[PDB]
C-alpha cells in the first residue's frame, strides 16, 4: 500500500503519495528519507502495514518497500535505496548511508 | 517462530465493545415531554454508534458474526441521597421494523414470542447471544445500493444488515425519587467469517447512516492531508541528534 | 541522476509502497488512535428514536 | 474451552482455533 | 487475446483474478431460486466498451459502478431489464496508452461495495449521485476514495496499475461479489471500477487529448425472474 | 541481482571474470603467514559506492586505484588500518546511463599495477600524485594511459564497455593480482579502475549533468597482522 | 595459558564460568534477526587491557561497565560503532600482585545489570555518571554496591577473590547476560566488573605503587545491523 | 442440554429435538 | 488443581510443581 512520503505543506491531497524527483545538476543528492516508525505517525501510518499495526503495540518481522517509478519510458536513471539501522542520525550524504 | 494467533479476525473483532449507551430518567413521567424516555428505550441494533468498533468492522465488506449482546445497567440518583435500588430490567428483542412498545406498562412487553431477558442491576450483566440473522450469507457492512424498489430509499442502509431493535425497559414501577439509569450495551461479535478487506477509514465519521467525511481542519487526519506534515521530503522528524 | 530527453517531463514521480513479509507479527492489541469521537455521531439518536 | 450446555450451535464461545 | 463472445481484444497480458476467484455460474447447491436461471452465454459475455474519458492534467478520477454502467447496453441491458435477478462476474479491460514520452500512473482499482459519502454534509448521497449510468462518475476527493477511507490503502482491493512507462492496459477479472447469490440490478452495484490519476499525465511534447477507454465484459451471466421490461 | 553482504544492485548482467579468475580466499598451501588471517565476510564484501564523476564533453578520464579508493570507507577501511596485510578481490560495478538520444562509449578497464608516469619530466610521480584516495584521479593523457603505453591496446587488460547505445553498466570482477599472496595496503595498489571517454558524450537534447557512479565491492577479503590503527 | 586471538596471558589458573555458562554464539533457533550476524573471531575475541588503577590504602573500589569499557578500543570498538547489535561474552582477567609481605583482598565480582543509584537524592544517575567509558568508575559507597544492596551478599554474583596471600589473578568468564539475544551497545551495559577492597592493602615494607590491571577479552562476538559509524 | 438432576422426567428442558 | 477452562495457556494456576 502506498506511502505518503511527500507529507509536506503545499502537497495537497494526492500529491502526497508521489515523490517528484528531478534532474539534478549536483552530485549524489538526497531525494527523500522515510520515518520508519510503523506504530507512530509518519508516512507509514496510513498504510495497510500501519493502520492495522496501530491496533497493536508489539510487532515483528521484515518490511517490503516497493518503489514504483512513474516517469516516461525515455526517462533513464539510477537510484540507491539505503536502509540505515538506527542508533545514529539520519544520514544525509550518500557516502554515509551506503554503508 | 512467532505466533500469529492474535491477529486472527476471530480474535481481532471479538472484543466486547460499547455499541449503545443511554442515561434515561426513572421517575414520574406523567408530566415529561414526548421525546424523553418514559422508563423505556428502543435501540435499532447497529455497530455504528461508536467509532472504535465501527472502524474495525468497516475493515471488511462482508461479515458473518453472532452478536453476543451484553447489557450493563448502572444506576445513579438525580437533593438528598438514599440507597441505590435493585431495579429489574427487561430487554426485549424486537426484530427490524416490528412493533416496539410505546409505554413502560404496555402489553407488548408480555413477550409471547419475542426474546426477552429479565435481569437486575446487582446481578452480573445480562449476556445474550443474538445469532447471525441476516437473510444473506453475510452482513453487507458497506452496501453500495438502495433498499427500496422506488428511488426514495436510503443509500447504504440494507435492512438485512440491520440486527433488530433492543427495547429495554425497567420492570419496576415509578418510585418517589428520580433515578438516572444508564444502560450500556456491549456487543461481542463471534464465530466471525470476514470477507473482502478494505482501506481503514482515516477521516473522522460524521453520521452513522452513511460514510460521509469532512476531515480535521489540519493534518493529521485531514481531507487534503491524512498524515501529519513535516518540513520537506528530506527532513527526518524524529531524527537522533548526538 | 534523472536523465530525460527534451520531450519527456523532467519532474518524474516515484510511488512508494510498503508491505510486510511472511515473518511479520503483531501482538498486544490496543485501540486505534487513528479514530476517535468527542461527541455522538449524527443520527445516533435516530437509532433510538 | 469446551463448555456449551445450550442446544444451539451458535451459542458457543468464540471459535479462536486457527 | 481476450475473446469473449464475438468481442475480442488482442493483448500482448497481465490480468487479475480478483481475490483469486474466476467468474463461474452459480452452483446448484448454493442456488436459491427454484427455477433454472437463464444463461445468455455469447450474447452477454462480451466486451461492452463504455465512453472514453479525457485523461487530462487536472483530472481527479473516474468511477463506474457495475452493473450500473451496463444496465442499458446490448443484450446484457435487455436481460437486466427483463429479469429480476442476475449473477455476473466482470472482465474489466481498461485501455489507456500514450507515447514513450508521456509519464503517468493509473490505479485501475475495482472496489467491492463502494458505499460513497458526500463531503461536508450529513445528508447521504441520493439516487442521482450514485446511479450515474453508462456515463460514470468523477471522484470529488480521490485521495480519500469519496468515503473517508484512504487511497493509499486502496490496493487491498483488486487493482492493476497502468504505468504509462511500463504497460498500456489493466485487466481485472471480477467474480460475483455479494452476500446474496443473485441480486436486483437496478438498485445495487456490487463492484465499482475506480480509475484514478495517482501520478498525473505529464509530457513536454505536443499535447494529445489522451483518453482512457474502458471495456467491461460481464462474465458467466445468470438471469432469473423473467418479466416485462422496466 | 548482485547481492554482496547487505548491499545489492538489481541488474538486468554481463560481467567480466578478470583473467578468467574468480576471487577466492588464499589457499592454505599458498599461505605464508603462520597465523590464521581474519575474514570479515559480510562486513567488507559489499558494494562500496564512491562519488559520481561528471561525464562531460571535455572529460579526459578517471582512475581509481584499489584499494586506495577504499582505505577509509566502512569496515573495509577499518580492517585496512587495523591489519598489516590484506588479500581482496574486487567486484567493480560501474553505473553510467543516459537517454536513448545520448551517444558515448566508456572503456571501463581495470589495469593491474598501473605504474603511472609524469609527462615531460624525468621526476617520478610523488605520493600525492598517486595515492589520491576516495576522490580518484583524472587522466592527464588518456590516449597513452599516463604511462607511455597505448589506449588502443588497453583492451588486453580486464575491460568492459559502456556503450550508451547498448548497455548502461560495466561489471569487472577482479581477482587478487599480486606477485605476493598478501600485501601492505597503504603503500601499494594492485588494480586501477580506469574509466575513459573513448567516444565523448554527445546529444542534441537538453543538457543533463550525466554522472558516472562507481560501486566497488571487495571480494573474499582476508586481513592479517592485527595491530592499532594508523 | 589464556590465548585468545593474538593476545595471550601465561597463567599458572582458577577461572569462573559465570552461572556455569560458557560464552557461545547465538544459536539459530534463538536467533531473531533475519540476516546472518557477522562474527569477527580473532579481531575481537582477544584480551583488551584497560588502564591500571592504583590499589591504595584509602581506595574504595572500581567498576567497569561492559561493553562501555570497550566501545572505543580496537576492532571491538570499531565493530561496536559500525553495527547496531552485538552479542558478546567476556573473559575478564584481573591482574593484581604484590610481594609476600603485602596483605589485602579483592572481591573481583562481575555484576549483571548493575543499575546504580545516587546517594541521598531522588534524582536518578545521569548519562555521565553511568557511561564512564574506558576510564571506569569508583564506588562512592562500596559497602552497599552503590545501589542500596549489600556488599556482603555480592558473592551471589559471579565473583573471584584475589587474596594477595594466595593468588594474584582473578578470571571471570561471563556469558551473554541479557533478556534479549542481542542489544544496542551504546545505551546498555549487561555486566559490570566490580573490583572492591574488602581487606585494604597493608604492609610494613617500602611503599610500592601497587596497581590493579584489568584485561577484558570479549568472547564469541556477534555483530549485526551494519551501518556507518557514530 | 443433558442436565437434569431431578428425579422427575417432566422436569427436563424443552425437548426441541426434531 | 487441573481446572483451566480458558483457551489461553498462561491463564492457568501457578505452576508450583517441583
Amino acid at each position: 500500500s502506498m506511502m505518503e512520503i511527500n507529507n509536506t505543506e503545499s502537497a495537497v491531497g494526492m500529491e502526497r503519495l508521489k515523490v517528484d524527483i528531478s534532474a539534478l545538476t549536483d552530485v549524489d543528492q538526497l531525494l527523500f528519507n522515510i520515518p520508519l516508525d510503523i506504530q507512530l505517525d509518519g508516512p507509514l501510518r496510513n498504510t495497510l502495514v500501519g493502520n492495522i499495526s496501530r491496533y497493536y503495540t508489539h510487532w515483528s518481522g521484515s518490511l517490503e518497500m516497493t518503489f514504483m517509478f512513474c516517469g516516461s519510458f525515455m526517462a533513464a536513471g539510477k537510484l540507491i535505496l539505503c536502509y540505515t539501522p538506527p542508533g545514529g542520525s539520519c544520514p544525509t550524504t550518500r557516502e554515509t548511508a551506503m554503508l | 517462530q512467532h505466533g500469529v494467533s492474535e491477529t486472527l479476525v476471530e480474535n481481532f473483532l471479538s472484543r466486547a465493545a460499547l455499541v449503545s449507551k443511554r442515561s434515561f430518567e426513572y421517575k414520574d413521567h406523567t408530566s415529561s415531554t414526548a421525546r424523553a424516555d418514559k422508563n423505556f428505550f428502543k435501540w435499532t441494533i447497529n455497530t455504528r454508534s461508536f467509532v472504535q468498533l465501527r472502524r474495525k468492522l468497516e475493515l471488511f465488506t462482508y461479515l458473518r458474526f453472532d452478536a453476543e449482546i451484553t447489557i450493563l445497567t448502572t444506576v445513579a440518583v438525580n437533593n438528598t441521597y438514599v440507597g441505590l435500588p435493585d431495579l429489574t430490567l427487561q430487554a426485549m428483542f424486537v426484530p427490524t421494523g416490528a412493533l416496539t412498545p410505546e409505554k413502560q406498562d404496555s402489553f407488548h412487553w408480555q413477550s409471547g414470542s419475542n426474546a426477552s431477558v429479565f435481569f437486575k442491576i446487582s446481578d452480573p450483566p445480562a449476556r445474550i447471544t443474538i445469532p447471525f440473522m441476516c437473510i444473506n450469507s453475510a452482513y453487507s457492512v458497506f452496501y453500495d445500493g438502495f433498499a427500496g424498489f422506488e428511488k426514495n430509499g436510503l443509500y447504504g442502509i440494507n435492512p438485512a444488515d440491520t440486527i433488530g431493535n433492543l427495547c429495554v425497559r425497567i420492570v419496576n414501577e415509578h418510585q418517589p425519587v428520580g433515578f438516572t439509569v444508564t444502560v450500556r450495551v456491549y456487543m461481542k461479535p463471534k464465530h466471525i467469517k470476514a470477507w473482502a478487506p478494505r482501506p481503514p477509514r482515516t477521516l473522522p465519521y460524521m453520521s452513522i447512516a452513511n460514510a460521509n467525511y469532512k476531515g480535521k481542519e489540519r493534518a493529521p487526519n485531514a481531507l487534503s492531508a491524512i498524515i501529519g506534515n513535516r518540513d520537506s521530503v528530506k527532513t527526518m522528524p524524529h531524527n537522533i541528534v548526538n | 541522476n534523472l536523465i530525460v530527453p527534451s520531450e519527456s517531463s523532467d519532474t518524474c514521480s516515484l510511488i512508494g509502497f510498503i508491505a510486510a513479509k511472511d515473518d511479520f507479527s503483531l501482538r498486544l492489541m490496543r485501540d486505534s488512535p487513528d479514530i476517535g469521537q468527542l461527541d455522538h455521531l449524527h443520527a445516533a439518536e435516530a437509532a433510538y428514536q | 474451552n469446551q463448555i456449551n450446555f445450550y442446544k444451539d450451535s451458535y451459542a458457543a464461545s468464540a471459535s479462536k482455533q486457527d | 487475446q481476450l475473446k469473449l463472445g464475438n468481442s475480442a481484444i488482442v493483448t500482448q497480458a497481465n490480468y487479475c483474478c480478483a481475490y483469486g476467484e474466476w467468474p463461474n455460474y452459480l452452483p446448484d447447491h448454493e442456488a436459491v431460486a427454484i427455477d433454472k436461471p437463464t444463461q445468455p452465454e455469447t450474447a452477454t459475455d462480451r466486451f461492452y466498451t463504455l465512453k472514453s474519458v479525457k485523461w487530462e492534467t487536472g483530472s481527479t478520477g473516474w468511477w463506474w459502478k457495475l452493473p450500473d454502467a451496463l444496465n442499458n447496453i446490448g443484450m446484457f441491458g435487455q436481460n437486466v431489464q427483463h429479469h429480476y435477478l442476475y449473477r455476473s462476474g466482470f472482465l474489466i479491460h481498461v485501455q489507456c496508452n500514450a507515447t514513450k514520452f508521456h509519464q503517468g500512473a493509473l490505479l485501475v482499482v475495482a472496489i467491492p461495495e463502494h458505499q460513497r459519502g458526500a463531503h461536508n454534509t450529513n445528508t447521504s448521497p441520493g439516487f442521482d449521485d450514485i446511479m450515474k449510468g453508462e456515463e460514470g462518475g468523477t471522484f470529488n476527493h480521490p485521495y480519500v476514495l469519496d468515503d473517508g477511507t484512504s487511497l493509499a490503502c486502496a490496493t487491498i482491493f483488486p487493482h492493476q496499475w497502468i504505468n504509462l512507462r511500463t504497460n498500456n492496459s489493466a485487466t481485472i477479472v471480477l467474480p460475483w461479489m455479494n452476500a446474496a447469490p443473485m441480486d436486483f440490478p437496478l438498485r445495487h452495484n456490487q463492484w465499482t471500477l475506480a480509475i484514478i490519476p495517482v501520478v498525473p499525465l505529464g509530457t513536454r511534447t505536443t499535447s494529445s487529448m489522451v483518453p482512457i477507454t474502458v471495456s467491461i465484459a460481464p462474465m458467466c451471466c445468470e438471469f432469473n425472474g423473467l418479466r416485462h421490461a422496466i
